[PDB]
């Protein structure tokens, strides 16, 4: 059924403050290793 | 060798790959205006009194900044770089305060200086000027911060030389601050360095404040002995009375700073 | 409006400030997606999440911060006063933030400022009494053509009328959620007299794909 | 071809523009997107370069510069650090909001973009800077780019061809200054936002000192069909130099302000009159219209009559095409008043760093505020200009450019009106 009336973007209502950062967390797993500049900062 | 050439006002100099245009105009004798570069500090690019036009391209460079190409002509003295310095040398002067007699830097300012130099000789700013709040950071800098032309060499100077990173800018645009944020009092063992570098009377010396004036004072070249390392320093008097100790450049001593005990 | 600090009894460093274990597990998180030596990447991530657990940032979540990812104390200071999301004051519990340039004045952003005002008896940059709306002015906020608009803490409300924000203010008070949307007869950003383009069903997979792919 | 504008829905980017299907993976792949994804990730870097070269694409950020001039940058091979995309997405331009439907409504289109915008720069993962005022835009893209990893689009292995790729997002935290792409590479790093100087480019020394290539979001989302379609087809629309489609945000003083996607050299008239229902009035209402968002100058109804909304054609008309965001004002509008609004606007959102911008638009702001009552007298306009000139090309960034240009353009187009309000403030006050 095409249907070109209703807006299907009503996710946005159901976001909370910390729902980018828990999505953060989530793809926390998913992620490649990061690249290391050999030293632990550049004040180290 | 590697050199490349690159022109100043049409005469050839030979420039190690990597050096900048202000270098490039040194080499040749030629002091680029400036107030935020300093060749012991880090390159910042954000006081913009080095524009200069590079023929053959529309549009000025900063000299401090940008590497010398090979075969450029730097204009040193051309109409648009002696525009662009006049510009701004009027944004610096907008809202900078008239405190020059009270100021301890008065005669010896790069600001009044190369505003008698590269700028123009009145003001087009009909408005009311900024006011800063000043900072208590320790009982040697006294601080003016309506002074301050935010050059960011505070900054520059205590990340990279004192080693404090405890100075820096808050705020955003007009009201950008340099400041510690905090009631801080920044006393490293090179406290004092900031007094030199700063080019204009926000940060004045606390004890030299008000006993002298550059003109009259004598300079006598001599040396430390708070240490052994031996500073260069000048030790500048008034009518047979010592006034302040500046420092010396000696490029394999102190390079040109001096201690806090030494000054 | 200030951008020195001040100790006073309810800002200080004795202030006290720490994060929750599971704001832990997300500042590790935030870390991890940068590179290593690079720490000081996440300042502005990790503060913002002192601010969404806060609601302010008192200079005990600079120092926080500052503290967690290894950098010094007034590299932490200029990131929270060069932005202006980050509250150096505690703000109010609904944190109202009208958009006033120029595409939402055009289309009357001061008559719902003056609607909020008095609605809620305060002025630009005030709080009201009973801690729970904070009015600023703010500046473009991406919606301009919804406009006029509102922010409120994290949600846009467009094509607003004086009623209907007086009506988001009134659900706001009576302890509800708003629906974040254009209060007006549109959907999202579509003209409103009908669609005036992508009427037509999307083409699907494969459409219009050149040869030797 | 000649004339232009009318442009189709089967020749639409951005279908799902409006919201009015699903955002979502299920949704994206049923509109074309992730199709043969896998192909155009293996056909390798140089043929994506010539496809986006060929397509004759240009910067969708504001300035025009040609995209595929401009990833070639990163056509080298490494020498130890990681290469870097990094998406613009903060939008900060007063008029432009396309870049919040992008994210918002096609966001798989936008992560399907990174993965091929770094495969053709050899890029290792993706940096998202979303501005942090779209937090539900920027939380839908996490939730596109986690339904992205679980599908293995991205990540490892991205998409079955033996690919790595990561996608980040990082919020803003409110300020415009940070979509200037150094300024963002310096917000992303954890600093304030104020613009590096160039040389170097951000291709040599960009994000944590890696080779970076940051890019809008339109130029980015547009490339898998550019990648797809080929590029002729995008190169078919608009004129020479001016290929392809575009994102419009007509808002102001119009019936039905939208964002639209339109054929790129369409007239201004005819985009106005066709999807934003025209001027609120008529067209005989219309006085200005800043055809680009607030960063170009405005240009009156005797320009916008036959004027075409590429890049070219908007140099022609002593403006830019920019962000391509009209902004129309009306002959009811106070016009000096919205331009000392806009220099107020670039007054507070100005980095502070180097002295013309943060001297001067101050100063400009200062005299605009005296110009909006009148109290000034007409030697302060050409004086006024002269600032502006002294701020245009002496900057780190664009930011004095773009606040000197708005002054430049309500100079030169309302002078009489300037001297009309300061001479009736002299005879109603003095
Ligand atoms: N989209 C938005 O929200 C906004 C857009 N703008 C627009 O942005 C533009 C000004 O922005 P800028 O990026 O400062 O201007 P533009 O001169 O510098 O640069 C555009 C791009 O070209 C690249 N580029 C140009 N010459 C290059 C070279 N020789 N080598 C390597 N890369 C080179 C730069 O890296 C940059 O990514 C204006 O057209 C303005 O309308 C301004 C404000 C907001
Ligand atoms: C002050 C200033 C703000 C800018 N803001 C943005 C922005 O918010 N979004 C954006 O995509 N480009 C912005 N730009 C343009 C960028 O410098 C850069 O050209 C663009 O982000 C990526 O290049 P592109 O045009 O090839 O896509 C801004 C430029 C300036 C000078
Ligand atoms: S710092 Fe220089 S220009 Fe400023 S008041 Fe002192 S002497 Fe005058
Ligand atoms: S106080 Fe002096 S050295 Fe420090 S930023 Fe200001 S002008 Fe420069
Ligand atoms: S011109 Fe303005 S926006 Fe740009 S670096 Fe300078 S203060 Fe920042
Ligand atoms: S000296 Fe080059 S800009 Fe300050
Ligand atoms: S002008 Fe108010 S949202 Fe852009
Ligand atoms: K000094």
């Amino acid at each position: 059924p095409f249907d070109n009336t209703t807006y299907k973007n009503l996710q946005h209502h159901d976001y909370s403050t910390y729902t980018f950062l828990d999505l953060n967390l989530d793809l926390s797993k998913f992620r490649m290793p990061q690249p290391s500049s050999g030293r632990e900062s550049p004040r180290h | 060798s590697n050199l490349i050439e690159v022109f100043v006002d049409g005469q050839s100099v030979m420039v190690e790959p990597g050096t900048t245009v202000l270098q490039a105009c040194e080499k040749v004798g030629m002091q680029i205006p400036r107030f935020c570069y300093h060749e012991r500090l880090s390159v910042a690019g954000n006081c913009r009194m080095c524009l200069v036009e590079i023929e053959k391209a529309p549009k000025v460079v900063a000299a401090c900044a940008m590497p010398v190409m090979k075969g450029w002509n730097i204009l040193t003295n051309s109409e648009k770089t002696k525009k662009a310095r006049e510009g701004v040398m009027e944004f610096l002067l907008a809202n900078h305060p008239l405190d020059c007699p009270i100021c301890d830097q008065g005669g010896e300012c790069d600001l009044q200086d190369q505003s008698m130099m590269f700028g123009s000789d009145r003001s087009r700013f009909l408005e009311g000027k900024r006011a800063v709040e000043d900072k208590n950071i320790g009982p040697l800098v006294k601080t003016i911060m309506t002074r301050c032309i935010q050059c960011t060499r505070c900054i520059r100077f205590a990340s990279e030389i004192a080693g404090v990173d405890d100075l820096g800018t808050t705020g955003r645009g007009n009201d950008m601050q340099v400041g510690t944020y905090i009631e801080k009092m920044f006393m490293s063992e090179l406290s004092g360095n900031i007094i030199d570098i700063c080019p204009v009377g926000a940060l004045t010396s606390k004890p030299y404040a008000f006993t002298a004036r550059p003109w009259e004072t004598r300079k006598t070249e001599s040396i430390d002995v708070m240490d052994a390392v031996g500073s260069n320093i000048v030790v500048s008097t008034r009518t047979g009375e010592v006034m302040r100790i500046l420092p010396r450049m000696h490029e394999d001593i102190n390079e040109e700073w001096i201690s806090d005990k030494t000054r | 409006a200030l951008f020195v600090h001040r100790d006073t009894p309810k800002n200080n460093p004795e202030t006290p400030f720490d994060f929750t274990p599971e704001n832990y597990k997300r500042i590790e998180a935030i870390v991890k997606n940068y590179p290593e030596g690079h720490k000081a990447a996440a300042v502005l991530p990790v503060l913002d999440l002192a601010q969404r657990q806060n609601g302010w940032l008192p200079i005990s979540a600079m120092n926080k911060v500052a503290e967690i990812l290894q950098v010094p104390p007034m590299r932490v200071y200029e990131v929270a006063t060069f932005y202006t999301m980050y509250n150096r004051k505690p703000v109010g519990k609904y944190h109202i933030q009208v958009c006033t340039t120029t595409p939402c004045m055009l289309r009357n952003s001061d008559s719902i400022l003056e609607a909020i005002q008095k609605k809620l008896g305060i002025k630009v940059g005030e709080t009201t009494p009973d801690k729970l709306f904070t009015l600023i002015e703010v500046e473009c906020l991406g919606a301009c053509v919804n406009a006029p608009m509102v922010q409120i803490n994290d949600n846009y409300y467009e094509d607003l009328t004086p009623k209907d924000i007086e009506e988001i203010i009134d659900e706001l008070k009576a302890g509800k959620i708003p629906k974040p949307g254009p209060r007006s007869g549109r959907f999202s950003c579509e003209p409103a007299g009908g669609l005036t383009s992508l009427t037509e069903p999307p083409k699907g997979p494969g459409f219009g794909v050149q040869a030797g792919l | 071809k000649t004339s232009f504008g009318s442009l189709k829905d089967e020749d639409r980017i951005f279908t799902n523009l409006y919201g009015r299907h699903d955002w979502r993976l299920k949704g994206a792949q049923s509109r074309g997107d992730w199709y043969k994804t896998k192909e155009i990730l293996l056909k390798g870097p140089d043929w994506i370069l010539g496809e986006v070269k060929t397509s004759g694409l240009r910067g969708r950020g504001g300035a025009g510069f040609p995209t595929g001039l401009k990833w070639s940058f990163m056509n080298k091979p490494s020498d130890g650090r990681p290469k870097y995309l990094v998406v613009n997405a903060d939008e900060g331009e007063p008029g432009t909001c396309k870049d919040r439907e992008i994210i918002r409504h096609d966001p798989h289109k936008l992560v399907e973009g990174c993965l091929v915008g770094g495969r053709a720069m050899g890029a290792r993962a993706a940096y998202i800077y979303i501005r942090g005022e779209f937090y539900n835009e920027a939380s839908n893209l996490q939730v596109a780019i986690r339904e992205a990893y679980e599908a293995g689009l991205i990540g490892k292995n991205a998409c079955g061809s033996g690919y790595d790729f990561d996608v980040f997002v990082v919020r803003g935290a409110g300020a415009y200054i940070c979509g200037e792409e150094t300024a963002l590479i310096e917000s992303i790093e954890g600093k304030q936002g104020k613009p590096r100087l160039k040389p170097p480019f951000p291709a040599d020394v960009g994000v944590f000192g890696c080779p970076t290539t940051v890019a809008n979001v339109e130029t980015v989302a547009v490339s898998p069909t550019i990648c797809r379609r080929g590029g002729a087809w995008f190169a078919s629309f608009g004129r020479e130099r001016n290929s392809g489609t575009k994102l419009f945000n007509i808002s102001g003083h119009v019936n039905n302000p939208c964002t639209v996607e339109e054929e790129m050299s369409v007239p201004l008239k005819e985009l106005i009159e066709k999807h934003a229902g025209g001027v609120t009035g008529g067209w005989d209402n219309l006085l200005a219209v800043i055809p680009g968002g607030s960063s170009t100058p405005l240009i009156p109804k005797s320009v916008c009559e036959t004027v075409l909304m590429d890049f070219d054609a908007l140099i022609q008309a002593q403006t830019g095409l920019g962000t391509a965001a009209v902004i129309v004002m009306d002959r009811s509008t106070d016009i000096v008043k919205a331009i000392a609004r806009l220099i107020e606007f670039y007054k507070h959102e100005s980095c502070g760093q180097c002295t013309p911008c943060r001297e001067g638009v101050d100063w400009m702001n200062k005299v605009m505020a005296r110009f909006v009552r009148g109290d000034a007298r007409p030697a302060e306009i050409d004086s006024l200009w002269e600032i502006s000139k002294q701020i245009e090309g002496h900057t780190i960034c664009a930011l004095g450019d773009g606040a000197a240009w708005p002054v430049q353009g309500l100079i030169r187009h309302f002078r009489p009106e300037l001297e009309e309000r300061m001479q009736r403030f002299a005879q109603q006050h003095q």
